[PDB]
């Protein structure tokens, strides 16, 4: 529930800001658009971190019998 | 026998088929990149063009003002230049979901990433069935993008010396080859080259000058500077403090680069946005731009 | 309850010991790294200060006018502000005629360099009986200077799973303090802090957007922005372009960072060098400079 | 009469050029500036050569009785 609902919430969050931010003009905008990035700049972390945090719950059923 | 002060050798060059375009520095290297496609699609009809970005802040699209993705599109009001946009640093980072091996060796991961480059090409012109004679490369504006071309050469220092624990000496031998067919190609002054773009201030003419280091030792063709966003203040209308200062540079890069093209272009009022105004400005890359006769194609911009 | 638009506040500081200045593009960090020092020198008598440079090009040399070496000189017309500028590389290059480790380790490198640097700062204040109370770091140009903060955390996350061959993970825990010692201080809002410069031009603005991402990882107090090269056109005797673009960036800065201390600087007819010129330049460090009743002062600059 | 005269008159050459190098403003004279550097980046690598040169032929005399 964890696993899943995070690893998708998220990915899914920041592929649509991914979209959006690539609709205004990082030179007209730039305040918003380095927001924006800033942001995920973050989510491409704790993405990164349920990556890691789904593999260690892999390699600790299996070493635990 | 001095050489001619623009690119017009260049755009009129028929041998090329791979132009690279960088430079540091908010100095202009993404309106250069543009401005050396559309004028060498312009003056070659026959001929098939593609402008590739590998920015992730999608500037091709903002320097034209369409939407140009992972699609090589057409530029709209053009015939023969394509724009396509690219983030290979997102795509070799899926068929990775170790490298360990990479972050190790120097110029792994760029030759890697160029390579999902090209293949992102070849893939455009079998799908469209349309074979581009000549590509330009928008250089990533951080990173040495293309240092990858010294993975041979260091590939070599570390073999006869150094050692599926072996799997890894095999798909490598099989890389300082797809890199050394490349690298052949780019070192080949007729089939490709690199233009770099640079303001006519102390610290961009640094960078520049190590930037053309950097090629030299690649043994990349590095033959022409763009000197972007000058004033040339004394012919406006009428009366100015930085244009003595950006003269006294000038002077000093035509005394360096003796065998160079350098090219001078005017800083316009506002933008240089869109293929009409892009178009208008490039034209002083082929004819170069003479401030007293052509003071005016400076205002029209905007 | 908004922030100044000043260094006030840290030109004031009795806390602070260690402040870095830096930027790349050719925008004034030298400028600006050697007007915080006259600053914090005139608005603190008591206090001893010393301006460093790693630099090899010897800027600070070229900003004061007077030849600063390896040698913590003072500056001419000066009291407590001292100049020393010094090589690492060429020095850590010497004690090493391997490293194999090092560059294996991405932050080794620095790290080494600069412990090389403290080491001639506290060789010259026992050789000078002299202890200085802040030191401000003229950041390189090129390259992360100042990236072996991580150094601490990634020695860690490669010994629990990761092994004279072992009087190597002995001299290497030894170090894994050095630098922790270290961080621990830079990481303190009250000793250490960062400044940095950029001019207000889109490139420009990512570059030091990029930057202070970076030492916010770093955990490195990033409060301060000095926008220098600005025009304010509008103001001058009389009647322009890029004013209007800078302006429209400008308020953009202001947008995003709401907490920081957003200094703008005024672009002066011709060089800003000598101890006269940087001083009278520097004070709009403290009092935020005033398009209309300032207007005069930066004329006075040759 | 190598691995001596030559290790030498260059590092010394080198030496000599890198404290004149100091003595002009990059700023005023970029042209010339450059010009020394790029000269001291040639030096600083057959110096770096004869490093080599100078190495080869000891690894050399002591492999080969
Ligand atoms: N010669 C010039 N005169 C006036 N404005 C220019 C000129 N060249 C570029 N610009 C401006 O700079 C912007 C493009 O900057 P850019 O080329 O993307 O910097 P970089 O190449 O480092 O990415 C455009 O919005 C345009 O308004
Ligand atoms: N606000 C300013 N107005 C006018 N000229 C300036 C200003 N700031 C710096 N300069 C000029 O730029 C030069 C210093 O550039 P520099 O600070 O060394 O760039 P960087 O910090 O990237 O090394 C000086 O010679 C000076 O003439």
């Amino acid at each position: 529930n964890e696993l899943s609902k995070k690893y998708l919430a998220k990915v899914k969050e920041r592929h649509e800001l991914k979209e959006f931010n690539n609709s205004i003009s990082a030179q007209d905008n730039y305040a918003k658009w380095t927001k924006n990035n800033r942001k995920l700049d973050s989510l491409d972390k704790e993405i990164n971190n349920l990556k890691d945090e789904i593999q260690s719950e892999n390699k600790a059923f299996q070493a635990h019998l | 026998l001095t050489v001619e002060p623009n690119l017009h050798s260049l755009i009129t060059s028929t041998t090329h088929k791979w132009i690279f375009v960088g430079g540091k520095g908010g100095v202009g290297k993404t309106t250069s990149s543009c401005s050396i496609a559309i004028q060498m699609a312009l003056s070659q009809p026959n001929k098939q063009f593609l402008l590739i970005s590998t920015d992730p802040a999608h500037n091709l699209s903002d320097a034209f003002g369409e939407k140009f993705g992972k699609d090589a599109r057409k530029v709209t009001g053009m015939n023969n230049l394509s724009c396509m946009e690219i983030d290979p640093s997102a795509a070799l980072k899926d068929m990775n979901d170790l490298a360990d091996l990479t972050g190790s060796i120097p110029g792994i991961d760029e030759a890697l990433s160029f390579m999902e480059v090209m293949k992102h090409i070849k893939r455009q012109e079998q799908d469209e069935g349309e074979t581009f004679d000549t590509v330009i490369f928008d250089t990533a504006p951080t990173g040495h993008t293309l240092r990858f071309l010294q993975l041979p050469n260091t590939l070599s220092k570390l073999l006869e010396k150094f050692g599926g624990n072996v799997d890894i000496s095999g798909k490598l031998n099989e890389l300082k080859a797809n890199v050394e067919t490349i690298r052949q190609q780019f070192t080949d002054p007729d089939l490709t080259t690199f233009v770099c773009v640079c303001i006519s201030e102390f610290l961009s003419l640094y960078e520049t000058e190590r930037l053309i280091q950097e090629l030299i030792s690649y043994d990349m063709d590095v033959n022409s500077i763009i000197v972007n966003q000058l004033l040339f203040a004394e012919n406006d209308q009428e009366h100015q403090a930085r244009w003595k200062m950006q003269k006294k540079y000038l002077d000093q890069i035509d005394e360096l680069y003796e065998d160079f093209h350098v090219v001078k272009m005017p800083l316009c009022a506002g933008e240089i946005r869109g293929l009409n105004n892009l178009t208008k400005f490039s034209q002083f890359l082929n004819k170069e731009y003479n401030p007293i006769t052509d003071g005016k194609v400076i205002y029209e911009l905007e």
